């Protein structure tokens, strides 16, 4: 949930790197990609909105 | 099962040639021998 190839060309806060790590597993769940962990209608329209 | 490209329209990727090679369907090649 993290990606290597960026370039030393590029700085960020700790704070702000989790917070897109964590969006990134949020997406992939919530696009039903990993196994199981499945989102209620609702629920996911709150995310997407 | 999940939903991705290849999973909604599921073919063998080596069903196809590289574009722009002369392997190409429509190869400029391809146009000149459909003339000769």
């Amino acid at each position: 949930l993290l990606d290597t190839q960026v370039s030393a060309k590029v700085i960020t806060s700790r704070l702000s790197l989790v917070t897109q790590s964590v969006q990134q597993y949020i997406n992939r769940i919530a696009l039903n990609l990993e196994p199981g962990l499945s989102i209620n209608q609702q629920e996911a329209t709150d995310w997407e909105e | 099962k999940l939903p991705e490209y290849n999973q909604l329209f599921p073919e063998p990727w080596d069903n196809f040639c590289r574009p722009g090679a002369i392997e190409a369907l429509d190869s400029p090649a391809s146009y000149l021998l459909d003339l000769y």
